[PDB]
């Protein structure tokens, strides 16, 4: 339907918000996307540790989950993600397993279990020839 | 001053299970009494006291000599009575 896409087809759009105004990010929808996975039974916390003040991200009127990033910026939630944040056991993400045992992981171990995407190229569609017959 | 001797089983545990990192011993203890709750009788009551490797091994010798004699009320039992809170009369064997 759309324009010619050499890589993949995009039948559904991500519905990107406009960048004329500042943008709220509502995370109350996140929990069931987080509750989905097999080993996860629930989540215990959802907050930010005072790293929003550099661009004055204000939480909107009453709800704890939403935050509004100021005009130009876009979220980068964990920059240089596993080695900087997730593996180091500083706790940006604290896993609690069997009451309290609270196990952790390194950087390279989760990349093997990470889904690796595939670069796909879309060749043009043609009808190949049949056998030429001497009707002449 | 409470009645302690009626229906109270004491389970002495190693503290090397808590020695593993990331334990949060309170959060582990919510799981430990979670499973063995079904294992105990309803009337039967459990307080636990967990200690280091060396005080466990001093208990581990005194329990077997207690059980090999056939549970006597002698000096082997009074050492176990000292090992808990409840206090014992050890004055006959002072040294």
């Amino acid at each position: 339907e759309g324009p010619l896409l050499e890589h993949g087809w995009i039948p559904e759009l991500p519905a990107a918000r406009d960048y004329t105004q500042r943008l709220t990010l509502n995370l109350s929808r996140l929990v069931n996307s987080l509750l989905e996975i097999e080993g996860i039974k629930h989540v215990n916390r959802l907050r930010l540790d005072d790293s929003f003040d550099k661009t004055a991200i204000e939480p909107v009127k009453g709800d704890t989950w939403s935050w509004s990033i100021k005009e130009g910026y876009y979220p980068r939630l964990w920059g240089e993600d596993p080695l900087n944040q997730l593996a180091q056991q500083n706790g940006p993400l604290r896993v609690i397993a069997k009451g309290g045992i609270s196990v952790s992981v390194s950087k390279e171990q989760i990349q093997a279990s990470l889904p690796s995407q595939s670069l796909i190229q879309n060749e043009p569609v043609i009808l190949a020839y049949g056998q030429h017959r001497d009707v002449g | 001053r409470t009645d302690r001797f009626s229906f109270v089983i004491s389970v002495v545990v190693n503290s090397d299970l808590i020695k593993l990192p990331g334990v949060d011993p309170y959060k582990l203890e919510e799981w430990v009494k979670e499973t063995i709750l079904t294992e105990f009788p309803a009337h039967i009551s459990m307080i636990i006291h967990w200690m280091d490797r060396e005080a466990f091994l001093n208990f581990a010798n005194t329990y077997q000599r207690w059980q090999n004699n056939g549970t006597p009320l002698g000096d082997a039992a009074y050492s176990i009575l000292e090992s808990l809170t409840l206090g014992k009369l050890p004055s006959a064997l002072k040294g």
